[PDB]
């Protein structure tokens, strides 16, 4: 059964916990939404109507000890548009979790570093938004809403 | 069991909006080739609902689930709605269906 | 938790009957769209148990509870059984699961 | 933690009213000495027979009121069947009872009355038949105490 | 016809167009009489020795309560091959009108149901009978308000 | 003798010579108590686990109508080995004396019967007891008017 | 009478710690599915306590008894607390409850 | 005349080791039906909301082992009455190197969470952290929490 | 000890009234959680006596004492009666019992 | 009223005196404890939190004569860990119950032999400890604290 | 996943046949937070209250006629008093009769456990020792051990 | 057994090549900081095998296993060859061992 | 849409075989007069595929559905493929089309 209608293109997808080493976006979980025309194609959100949208995403990175000094974690929301068919970054962040260190004599030092991105944009019909990370081997989608990604038509 | 239409019996009020969700259980069927058919109570003809305007379709290929939210409900939108999808593997090609009924009750227009 | 599977560990003898009960705690899931899945110990296939014959399903919409009694138990029915339901309120659509293991000794 | 320790079959049901229902008769199975197993499903306060055969159908209801607001009150209790073969509600067992004997407590104050009604019989039922235990006055139900109102079937 | 058979059973219902009579019928919707149980002279004839469940309900209705002081009885009787005397297996008594001919209010229909049930060991050729003392107050109008039956347990 | 037959069964009847008390008897004509059901302290002891059919009827009869609104009860209780507390499985209450407490005379017998029946799961050693609150209104005269029994379905 | 919650009324001061004990009297209910519920004075919601952190649960299946110790008490922890359990024998499935109220003064 | 339920609460600076939400402060909001009950925001109407909160952690040194700074927004709903996390994040502030008998090095680590969710009438939101002893409520708008029905 | 049943042997007549008294000597047990159990002579089941009707219970929290008066005695009320209490201090929670026998003869 | 606030997972369980010839552990008795998270599943204690514990247990054996000389008395504390899923003994002791003279005639000689075990160990989340004996037919739980078993979070 | 305080639980080496040697790098054994293992001696790293315990299991396959005396002592040498003194000790005679002889079979096992709380200072060297290390049974696991823990 | 040597008792005349596998069962042991030992004709003591050389070591942290391929097989000695690893969780530090027999004849 | 071309987006490798299926939804179009067209990306010529060799066609007149399996795929066979059919009922004569794109990637 259903209740009050509600509208606007909406999306809040959560990572698949059962995906091992990859970022699969899901909507068929408790506090996730995907309605009113928003399509999730090849792990990509397709805008159903032209207007102003709010884009957000969080990624949580965890590693058990620091192997490399030159470890860089990235997270970007990209857009390939119908008018300009090249994927361009709308929101981006870079984070270095390890300042040298490289534990020689130690007992593993688990690090946690989250990254959050958000912005308002004008999108056109058929544009594909994509949230991507460079190292999907450090994703920590364990307990809950630690990794997510969504748009909402404002 | 090969497409699972979830809201089997729905009863909404005139002027509202019902969503029907269908989940693909055959991993060879495509969420790109989805079809919708409604059959109005008492008549024998399956008409194909077109994707646009009042009939909004939400698809997620990741979980292979698609839905059909219908707005502006009238009393002429009472019937059996089914979803469909086109499957294709090797040398095999087939299609799949579901099932779910809608009844819309009138508003009665209060007279002073 | 959303859906509460009660007999989490059952151990029966060949030729008997195990009952697994699930109770809904989320009022958006329907007692109408219930599903059962077993994954036999050692295999990577979660099969969907079908309702008919040896697999009996009892449903009560009032208590939002369903059960699954399995009769004529053999030694090939050793695995993990989960229950499932389809939930829907407004713009939200999801499904819910449980957990519980069965071992049959001959 | 414990385990089951008896095997048994034949569809059975003995559902009892919900005490926390106030003015309605909602059937429950998740209570101490109540049963609903071996295939019987309870949908809209209705029992759906899972297999064709001969059943024993029974139900009891307890009516209680603390005064008669009229001398013409009628209490009824019926078990009905809508079948797949004939999709019309027909009464299988029925009973009527008149609770107030020329009173409508007029010359004196209120007075608590109790009146039960019991139904039972054997019938042949088919798969998908929907049986319903029904009463016309659900505001006089006394499901406070123990097994005072109940409803059940058992496959013989 | 699609499914198997079971065991001696009977569920007979009163005839609605039989005024002042408790005529039991079996060729009527939702009524049974099969696997050897015979309905002869308003009596069920046991086809095999064993344990049976005997039950019957009667509905009494009147359209006024005089102070006649009427006692309503309902009994299931048994005449056995071993002891050829009618003995009651199940019985109940009920007084429907505890008044002194209500003067002011007219009609005021009273309804009283009575149910009997129990398990007994019966032999071949036993004839069970459901009877009422005052068939002049019987309400055999609507469905399943009067019935009588056995089932081989 | 004749047919073997099994299934734990019991149909016990009231003692007619039991003043102000409900004493259950088993060795009287068309009454049964065999195949493991034993009768302890006015209680039936279930001999094996399974599904049983439980029933009891009591007939209350009185000559007067004192104490405004008197309440007559009849309940079947179960004390199980798993949970050692007396709990009611089937119960019913009935008010026999309508508001109007007679003023003027002293003779007018009322009759009220009460019947209970249901299916329950009983285990080894469960002790069922059928009881009433007023053993001074018992009608243990006549035939099968007060009884109590179980049978394994 | 199926589960005996022993501390029926406690009055503690802000900062302290209350322990609530429940003992199973029916040998068919399992200590593997124990549940805790609080209803805060002034709310119409029975909330389910999650087993972890401030809420520690100790169970002994031999005695069919479980406990719930709550530490770091505030005045927001004043309400009626109940315990619960899942029972299953033959064809029967039921649940059990108790009762007991808590008030914390600041 | 602006409708739509809204809330933007900020921590109490003069609160001893605790995260107490305030609404009668300069740049804070709590109006159009959202109530702040037992340090929780109560959603007044069903619809789509934007939920966000930020917390700032400060410490004067890295003690023993690792500290985990967590920041989570939870929802206990009328439909499913158990506290479940909508948004969560974890951060380890200390990259080992605990002060080896030298002097301290104050670390700052903030955590931000935000997202859109469907809430029903009577749902109770709460923004919470595990170590209220590392809260830095010294300045204004360093820790805050709010919703708006979009 | 921790609980003392006072009348260890009682012998009453059909139609009488027996009182069994228990005094708590452990100051951690609560007179609020009192329990009574009967085991009829010859039976191997301890049943739980339900406080109500024929069973009247009198308790005093100050002296940690409770009693159990039984009215309308029959011959079916003859057995070993025990009292019980739920004790709980800091981290400790336990229970305590007693013992005391009743035999009832008929009036004939 | 529990006036004393206290913490650290602790347990001191005693054998069931009314349990024929079996070792069933009890906590709802006089001076015995089971609190702050320690669970008793199947005569097994479940560690509620990772840390350093002190483990101890005593068993007292009594028999009414030595008929045969084939009797070896054991008392062992075993551990099943999440990291290594095999039961290994943490503390063990063996004792010869009947030195010699195997009572030939006019036996009537109740013999008593106690065994005590104790030590400090590191336990993890979910570790299941169990105190076990070889012949639970020689258990003497007739008195008071003659058989017991416990852990304490130090 | 933190730590605690000075602790030790060392067990005899099974592959040292006929000798008592305490090891720390072995399954379910501890020696951390400052406690040192010298020449079969534990060095207390801090002044305070400690719990000292040890168990030994003696096993023999025969009973001699010398009235065997099995001893087990935990000793302490302090910086304040430079002499070996017993803190905990026990003696036990395992063989009562006059050797198996007629029925040559005496598989006997006898354990001894010691425990107590003491105030120890920095640099104190504790040692658990036995008088007859030829009957030591380190055949199974955790049957012989010795440890301290800072209370 | 915490460490599982699969290839054990064998008699391989001088000249052969086959890996001896050890599998870690304790999840606290590391695939790194590992060392290998072979006996001395099974008469005296075990030798400490050095790095590389005539000995082959295969390590994979994913499978928590290390191996020893017997290359350049001459007659060095017989006996039981053991693998070992350094394990350490929190306040605990311990090690694990193995075992497996090889017998070498000549032409 | 009268006639439904099912595989809308395809990506196969050099040396493979793609099957393109079309189902008629207009009950007036015939499976006897079916047509196939290929249009290479970057070309403005819609070419007519001939039925034979690499082009195998499967037809079912009962289901009014036909398919086109294409074998020995090269990298020059990347383009938009359409199916067609000619319908006729009364005084009516028309044709129908679909839509679906192919991309093939090379190898070394
Ligand atoms: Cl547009």
């Amino acid at each position: 059964s259903s209740r009050t209608p509600s509208d606007k293109p909406v999306a809040h997808v959560v990572a698949n916990p059962q995906a091992e080493g990859q970022l699969q976006w899901l909507n068929r979980r408790a506090n996730a939404l995907l309605a009113n025309g928003v399509e999730l194609r090849d792990n990509q959100l397709v805008v159903p109507s032209e207007g102003l949208y709010l884009i957000y995403s969080q990624v949580l990175f965890k590693g058990q000890g620091c192997p490399s000094t030159h470890v860089l974690l990235t997270h970007t929301i990209s857009r390939i548009a119908v008018s300009y068919q090249t994927k361009v970054n709308l929101l981006s962040a870079i984070k270095s979790p390890c300042q040298r260190e490289t534990p020689e004599g130690a007992e593993a030092k688990p690090w946690y570093e989250p990254i959050y991105l958000g912005g308002v944009f004008q999108l056109e019909k058929g544009d594909r938004l994509s949230a991507e990370i460079n190292r999907p081997d450090y994703l920590d989608f364990a307990e809950s809403g630690q990794v997510y990604f969504g748009i909402i038509a404002l | 069991a090969r497409v699972d239409q979830t809201p089997q019996t729905i009863t909404k009020e005139t002027g509202e909006s019902l969503t029907i969700n269908c989940v693909l259980r055959d991993s060879h069927c495509a969420t790109s080739s989805t079809y919708w058919y409604r059959k109005k109570s008492g008549s024998t003809n399956e008409e194909s609902i077109s994707k646009g305007g009042r009939y909004v379709e939400t698809v997620n290929s990741g979980s292979k689930s698609f839905s059909l939210r219908i707005n502006d409900l009238t009393v002429e939108d009472s019937g059996t709605y089914r979803c469909a999808s086109e499957c294709q593997y090797g040398l095999a090609e087939y299609d799949v269906y579901g099932g779910g009924t809608v009844v819309t009750v009138n508003a009665a227009a209060h007279h002073h």
